[PDB]
């Protein structure tokens, strides 16, 4: 609980890979937490000004 | 008796300190800066209303998200909050789920319970069974 | 030993109503990860520059990487490396450069 | 939101409403004399 | 115009009000005239309500001019380095009182836009939020497709 | 492609904008409540 | 009993602990609680506390901004009871909308009585001849927040 | 200096050079502590000095006034005087090793319990971010610590 | 209705007006009663006396609390 000011920032605006499977699936039910994910509306951080954004790969 | 105006270099003056920072001829020429100046004044009372509005969508938001992330929802989570009887806005829940988060795991722990308690005591069909997180609390 | 939440992650979360009935109260200590859910630390560290004939000229060698890029294969370059798009790393105006605040406010 | 069950409950739609949020004055003396009332 | 004009956070010099209340003004230069009619009400505030001013704040030193001046004025100057003229020309007793207890109530800071209406130091009591910090950890640290 | 002619809410071909579950919930709220406010006028 | 996709309900079962069990496991979560608050293992305390009409997440040793003039005097300090939430890093606690003023005190410094920057209203109104400006300075109080107590009482 | 010339103690100090040199104006604010000091009981003054300068860490933490550049073997003296043995580092959580943003958590385990973990850039920097944590924890600053108190005894 | 709803003190939305039952009162609330709600008033604890005039609460169910928050 106790970071310095530079790695506390670096690790709240930390960029997450996400792992996606599309096989038997929906490609507007997959879109939709792609998009989720690709906005960084999953974190409680977000906002529309800041580089939040996560990355999702599909296979 | 002529009359003219001195002061009209602080007459113009007073609508071009607003409009320094203008792309193009707005910021000199006064023909052009005084409906620069008006739509500005007028968008700025017009998104002061909005900004209201706009905070709140993105307390919504982050709410939303730091809620997910448990695997509640933002309803079921909002009204069966409500439910236990704490009163708190969404701008102080979205700052709980920014900046405390076992407090907001805590506060998503007594929501799952309420919409789980409400559940159950809409499937047995009964009033004899009251929950200890569904029993209401009088003011004193 | 209840919880409406998994205790994997966060906080072991335990809550609890006041007897008198107007305070919900909730024990909420740290989890913390184990041994066992953790990899060892990557160990790197080899030099190839390294010359048995001259080790002035072996660590001048180490420093002699070095390369100049035009404007265009460095900007896709840049996009491939930092994943973004191209638009961004171009460089920008007198105006806009003199509009940007000399001293901007600081918090905390 | 939450209006309706508030209105079974017996509470206003409104938590501003009549509540012990409300009636009760938000600040008072640290040595314990009572504030002055609200004008609302 | 947020735009338009500058903005400062929200802060309090040397951390004023957290050991003991300093009050931050430091004093009150007024200008005024004996003759002019606009310097009545300056003139009616010298004559009753200044020396209770005083009593009731002993930390700030008042100085009184009357000087052949057309506008009366009143010049606070802050423990913070901070000057503010304001013109008291042609107003009530009450309205100088009033204006003079305002001036004495504030800080001395620059009253521009307020960025945020709160301020605090160590806000991340018991942690921040990280992307980690409600995740769970596979066994091992693994990879989803990682085999060891 | 397709058109709607002249204004989409005035004249002898309109929009064909249909009637929604909302707006069918709503109206039998409100019937409900007007229901309850004649019962009460009643006696 | 055939197993059909909807013959089962698409959620999983919930199951839930007896009452008096609940109630003796809440009485040991209490004293628990009560102990930790007695032998005084916290570090600093949060406050989510309500206060001229609004909801503040408020720390010791920090600021508030107060929209509407208070008839206080500088340096004089105040008591605030409207406590909705308390809290440190093991602990966390809910009023139901509100704490006891036994349970929790919370103490505020009013540093400054001020006036805000002047806001710009104006209201325009297309090829009616219609404009009206006019300019808002809205007092101000800034409040400094020093301690955030909590008496070891708790039911 | 800054809290003499925010208290304006250079607006009373007689010297030459208005700006008054940073240790001048220091001379004068002890000058003033010791004039209290005659003037007053020291519970009085001590009551000033934490009023007027502990008041000026809010905010602050330990490591950028200490400025310690190695963590890590003080962690271990300190270890040492604890009695406990060896930490070890482990990389907890990652996201990212051939991005050019890479995250590492690298904890510190002593006795195969975790007593800090930190964040970093590079793997070096997280483990020295850890050995910062681990250190604050076992001296007791920490951003979950008591705040000063300020009270009348 | 217009004219009706303001001769009923009924300008100001969402706040309640306390009328009589009588068929006087009961037409003009005929004609406009798709414009508004209307409860009894339930007195629990009686019709409040004139020591406690400034203690009375209104609870949105229907009823006239007397005594509200009492010490
Ligand atoms: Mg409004
Ligand atoms: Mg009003
Ligand atoms: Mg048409
Ligand atoms: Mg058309």
């Amino acid at each position: 609980s106790s970071f310095s000011k530079a790695p506390q920032q670096w690790a709240t605006f930390a960029r997450v890979w996400y792992l996606l499977d599309g096989k038997m699936q929906p490609p507007g039910k997959l879109a939709a937490m792609a998009s989720v994910k690709l906005q960084g509306l999953h974190k409680p951080v977000y906002h529309q000004l800041s580089d939040c954004g996560d990355h999702v790969v599909i296979m | 008796l002529r009359s003219r105006v001195t002061d009209r270099y602080w007459r113009v003056q007073e609508v071009l300190k607003h409009a320094r920072h203008f792309r193009g001829r707005k910021n000199r020429c006064y023909r052009l800066a005084v409906r620069a100046v008006t739509r500005a004044f007028v968008k700025c009372t017009r998104a002061r209303r909005l900004k209201k509005r706009s905070l709140r969508t993105l307390w919504i938001n982050r709410i939303t998200a730091a809620s997910q992330e448990h695997g509640l929802k933002y309803p079921a989570f909002i009204i069966n909050l409500i439910k236990c009887q704490v009163e708190l806005n969404r701008k102080v829940l979205a700052d709980l789920a920014i900046y405390e988060p076992k407090t907001f795991k805590s506060l998503a722990a007594l929501a799952k319970r309420r919409r789980e308690e409400g559940f159950a005591a809409a499937l047995g069909d009964g009033k004899e069974p009251d929950g200890i997180f569904s029993r209401v609390v009088q003011h004193r | 030993t209840y919880s409406s939440l998994p205790d994997d992650y966060n906080c072991k979360v335990e809550l609890a109503l006041t007897s008198d009935g107007r305070t919900i109260v909730c024990y909420h200590p740290s989890v913390d990860i184990p041994y066992e859910h953790t990899k060892p630390i990557p160990r790197p560290d080899p030099v190839h520059n390294i010359e048995e004939t001259h080790d002035l000229v072996l660590k001048t060698r180490l420093e002699e990487k070095g390369e100049h890029l035009e404007q265009g294969p460095m900007i896709e370059q840049l996009s491939k490396m930092f994943f973004t798009t191209k638009h961004r790393w171009y460089p920008r105006g007198q105006y806009h450069r003199r509009r940007r605040k000399p001293n901007p406010p600081k918090d905390r | 939101a939450g209006s309706q069950w508030r209105l079974q409950q017996g509470f206003a739609a409104n938590p501003s409403g009549y509540g012990p949020l409300t009636e009760l004055p938000d600040w008072s003396y640290a040595d314990g004399r009572p504030a002055p009332p609200m004008k609302g | 115009t947020a735009r338009g004009t500058a903005s400062r956070f929200l802060t309090s010099v040397l951390h004023n009000g957290l050991g003991r209340y300093v009050q931050q003004l430091q004093r009150l230069s007024f200008s005024l005239s004996r003759d002019a009619p606009s310097s009545r009400g300056a003139r009616e505030f010298v004559e009753r309500e200044v020396t209770d001013f005083a009593r009731r704040n002993p930390g700030v030193v008042i100085y009184v001019n009357p000087r052949p001046c057309c506008v009366p004025r009143v010049v606070a100057e802050y423990l913070n380095g901070a000057v503010r003229e304001e013109s008291i020309h042609c107003k009530s007793v009450e309205e100088i009182a009033a204006l003079v207890q305002k001036l004495a109530d504030q800080s001395g800071l620059d009253v521009i836009r307020i960025r945020k209406p709160f301020h605090t130091d160590s806000p991340s009591i018991q942690g921040q939020w990280h992307p980690f910090t409600n995740k769970p950890t596979t066994l091992g640290g693994l990879r989803p497709r990682e085999v060891q | 492609r397709n058109r709607i002619p002249g204004r989409q809410w005035i004249g002898k071909h309109r929009r064909p904008r249909p009637v929604s579950a909302q707006a069918k919930q709503n109206m039998i709220r409100r019937l409900e409540t007007e229901a309850e406010n004649q019962y009460w006028l009643s006696r | 009993v055939p197993k059909t996709s909807l013959g089962s309900p698409p959620w999983p079962d919930i199951v839930l602990p007896d009452p008096v069990e609940e109630t003796r496991h809440h009485a040991e979560v209490v004293g628990q609680v009560n102990e930790l608050i007695a032998a005084g293992r916290y570090g600093r305390l949060f406050a989510v506390v309500h206060f001229a009409g609004h909801q503040w997440k408020v720390t010791a040793e920090d600021l508030i901004l107060i929209e509407n003039e208070l008839d206080v005097a500088c340096g004089e300090r105040i008591r605030l009871e409207k406590v909705l939430l308390v809290g440190a890093d093991n602990f966390t606690l809910l009023g139901k909308p509100l704490l006891g003023k036994e349970l929790v005190r919370v103490e505020a410094t009013v540093i400054e009585k001020t006036e805000s920057w002047p806001k710009i209203n104006m209201k325009f109104q297309k090829r009616k001849n219609y404009q009206r400006k006019r300019i808002t300075v809205n007092p101000q109080t800034v409040l400094r927040i020093n301690s955030i107590e909590i008496a070891p009482c708790l039911c | 200096c800054h809290v003499a010339r925010n208290l304006a103690v250079e607006q009373l100090a007689l010297s030459a050079e208005f700006p008054v040199p940073p240790p001048v104006l220091r001379q004068t604010f002890f000058a003033v502590i010791g004039a209290l000091l005659q003037s007053s009981g020291p519970e009085r003054t001590a009551l000033f000095i934490r009023d007027f300068l502990i008041t000026q860490m809010t905010g602050k933490e330990l490591f950028e006034m200490w400025t310690i550049t190695n963590p890590m073997g003080l962690l271990v003296e300190e270890l040492k005087k604890r009695k406990i043995s060896a930490p070890e580092s482990r990389l907890t959580r990652q996201s990212g090793s051939t991005t050019a943003l890479p995250v590492y958590f690298v904890g510190l385990y002593c006795d195969r319990k975790l007593i800090a973990e930190g964040p970093g850039e590079t793997v070096l920097v997280a483990e020295e971010e850890a050995a910062r944590v681990a250190l604050r924890k076992l001296f007791g600053f920490t951003e979950n610590r008591r705040p000063w108190d300020y009270s009348k005894p | 209705e217009k004219d009706i709803i303001k001769m009923l003190g009924l300008e100001k939305a969402h706040t309640p007006q306390v009328h009589k039952n009588i068929p006087s009162v009961n037409a003009k609330l005929k004609v406009v009663k798709h414009l508004i709600r209307i409860k009894p008033l339930k007195l629990p604890q009686g019709l409040p006396t004139e020591e406690d005039m400034a203690n009375t609460c209104l609870k949105s169910n229907g009823e006239l609390v007397v005594r509200w928050l009492l010490n």
